[PDB]
């Protein structure tokens, strides 16, 4: 019936380490510090922001706006009548990035640290550039189950396949507004490949750095792709005793499907 | 009006293993979307508007490695069981819709003659009829060819509604939804591997029943997503609000046509 007819939503934007996106000390002033904060319960505007049909990001009538269009400006709040019309404008895409399209600076945060101010910085699919419009401020804890059933395991610094003792060192992962596989019991400890080639390395390994390697989504074929290199997670030669989790590219069998099991 | 002849992806319970309950459901999915409108990931169905009724149905064959065979039906718009042919006898759940009632005459063409249900196969109804919820109704490999049994009975005379009614909603749960959702066919093909006899969990309940709400809040959701949270359950019964796709893309398979996209072209 119709053609679709679209909303806008006044949810929080979560990002990296699960901080949401918040106008520095609550104040609106042309000008104010877009920051990474804490996620609030309770309805303060300053944390909430309205996804227009014409493409503006608002917390309390005025528009998320970038300074400039370079790598390395900061992300302030601003009247949008006032404001540089394309500048306030910004796009969010189903892999998590915010773009503003003028190349490709996007919305990032380049410290995890809580009151760190947001700047656009150019695409490289990092961690402290994946976003979540999303009023559910927790991540969303799953088991992954992936060949011949086989649940993904990390027993401190190494993750491999093994089976599913739906209790045991721990197989339950915390999937991030960012974009990462964080080991449940640690969470501050990210799924990390030092991507870029290939192979083995994909470690756990703190999540810091916040990089490129560290971000991941979760595709409907099944696959776990790293958005940035373009390679999916494999199990080495479909053999769960090798215990190793390549990156390797997309052909499609088994060993490269995996599933969400909540 | 319809010559052609309806696409046939068999299936069989013989032998079956993880591998070809995989592919059998590939090949359904395959033949349901035309590959033309993805959404956020996830293929979306034809519309049963713009839609020839050659077009319409696809045709599933089921059988035991243990003797008989039947013909489901599905309506590739909602990817749903509208019924099927055992025998010389073909049985159609009763269309709710003057539309729908035109079309299912051009389903089996060649039986001696055809049955239409006093029923729908919607589950509230089944499930009335069968007097058990889906909760208590077990899944796996050895409920589906018991059900085919079953079904092929009620042609020759074995019958008994409690008994088909608890055979549909085994059919539609196994083939329908484990199409739609790539969460329920690997709840299925779990069973299988592991030789499980299991009820389906709440999760799987709350999925089923949310299809079209899901399908309607991606469709206009916005880009990101949505004006409202659908709510879902855990395997355990948990809590959970959904309020972005990026969660539902590894979880959704297919969708029902809700509205068109901002001109033919979009997501
Ligand atoms: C995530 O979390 C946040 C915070 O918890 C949720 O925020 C709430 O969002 C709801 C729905 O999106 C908001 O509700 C609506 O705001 C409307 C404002 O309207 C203007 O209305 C008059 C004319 O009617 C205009 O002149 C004037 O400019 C008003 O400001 C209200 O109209 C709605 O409510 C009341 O509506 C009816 C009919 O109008 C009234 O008669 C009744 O009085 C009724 O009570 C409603 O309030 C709500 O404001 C938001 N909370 C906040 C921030 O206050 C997010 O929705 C949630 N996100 C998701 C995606 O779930
Ligand atoms: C993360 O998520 C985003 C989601 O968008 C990805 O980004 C886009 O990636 C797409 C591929 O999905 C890029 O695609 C190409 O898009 C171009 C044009 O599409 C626009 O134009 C049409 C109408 O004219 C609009 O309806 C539509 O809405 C878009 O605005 C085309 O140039 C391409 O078409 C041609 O490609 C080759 C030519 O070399 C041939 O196949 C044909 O000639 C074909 O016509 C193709 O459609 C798109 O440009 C990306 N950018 C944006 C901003 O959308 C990210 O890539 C993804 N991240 C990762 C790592 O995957
Ligand atoms: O910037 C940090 C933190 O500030 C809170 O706002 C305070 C403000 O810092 C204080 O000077 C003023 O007296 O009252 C405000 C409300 O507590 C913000 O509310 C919070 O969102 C953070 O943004
Ligand atoms: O080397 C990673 C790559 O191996 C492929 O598999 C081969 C494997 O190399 C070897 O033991 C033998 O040739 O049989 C395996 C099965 O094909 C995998 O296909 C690929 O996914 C990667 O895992």
């Amino acid at each position: 019936a119709d053609v679709c007819m679209d909303p806008e939503p006044i949810v929080r934007i979560v990002g990296r380490n699960g901080l949401c996106v918040d106008v520095r000390d609550g104040r609106f002033h042309n000008g104010n510090a877009i920051q990474l904060w804490p996620c609030k319960s309770n309805t303060d505007a300053n944390q909430l922001w309205t996804l227009k049909r014409d493409n503006t990001i608002r917390s309390n009538g005025k528009c998320l706006t970038t300074y400039g269009y370079s790598p390395g400006v900061y992300v302030m709040i601003y009247d949008c009548n006032t404001a540089a019309t394309d500048a306030t404008r910004w796009q969010i895409w189903d892999n998590g990035t915010i773009i503003n399209p003028r190349s490709s600076l996007v919305l990032a945060a380049t410290s995890g640290n809580s009151g760190t101010t947001l700047t656009v910085q150019t695409n490289i699919y990092a961690v402290s550039q994946g976003w979540l419009p999303t009023n559910n401020t927790q991540p969303f804890v799953t088991t992954i189950v992936g060949l011949y059933g086989l649940c993904l395991q990390a027993n401190s610094g190494q993750v491999w396949i093994e089976d599913c003792s739906s209790e045991k060192a721990e197989q339950q992962w915390a999937l991030y507004a960012d974009g990462s596989i964080r080991p449940q019991q640690n969470r501050d400890n990210c799924l990390t490949s030092d991507s870029n080639i290939r192979e083995t390395v994909v470690k756990i390994l703190s999540c810091g750095p916040a990089s490129s390697g560290q971000r991941w989504m979760f595709k409907n074929d099944g696959t776990i792709l790293n958005l940035y290199s373009g390679l999916v997670l494999d199990v080495r030669a479909s053999d769960p005793s090798l215990k190793q989790i390549i990156l390797y590219p997309l052909h499609g069998d088994p060993n490269q499907i995996w599933l969400p099991l909540f | 009006i319809f010559p052609k002849q309806y696409p046939i992806i068999n299936f069989t319970t013989a032998g079956a293993t993880v591998q070809s309950y995989t592919n059998f459901i590939r090949a359904v999915r395959g033949r349901l979307t035309t590959g033309a409108d993805v959404r956020h990931e996830i293929p979306v169905l034809p519309n049963r508007v713009g839609l020839p009724i050659n077009q319409r149905f696809i045709l599933v064959e089921l059988s035991n490695h243990a003797e008989l065979s039947v013909t489901l039906a599905l309506d590739v718009t909602n990817a749903y069981v509208v019924g099927y042919r055992a025998g010389n006898s073909a049985y159609f759940f009763h269309p709710d819709n003057q539309e729908d009632a035109e079309a299912i005459t051009h389903l089996f063409t060649d039986v001696q003659n055809r049955y239409t249900f006093a029923f729908g196969g919607n589950y509230d109804r089944l499930e009335q009829l069968a007097g058990n919820l889906r909760e208590n109704i077990e899944l796996g490999n050895g409920p589906l060819e018991e059900a085919i049994s079953a079904l092929y009975y009620y042609s020759t005379g074995g019958t008994q509604l409690p008994t088909l009614a608890r055979s549909f909603i085994i059919c539609i749960q196994m083939i329908s939804e484990a199409a739609r959702f790539q969460y329920i066919e690997g709840e299925m093909r779990t069973r299988i591997r592991y030789n499980r006899r299991s009820a389906p969990d709440p999760s799987v309940i709350t999925l089923e029943n949310s299809w079209g709400r899901l399908s309607t809040a991606i469709q206009e959701s916005n880009q990101g997503a949505f004006a409202s949270p659908i709510q879902l359950q855990r395997r355990n019964g948990s809590k959970f609000s959904v309020y972005d796709v990026s969660i539902l893309i590894p979880i959704i398979a297919l969708m029902v046509y809700r509205c068109a996209p901002p001109p033919s072209s979009q997501f």
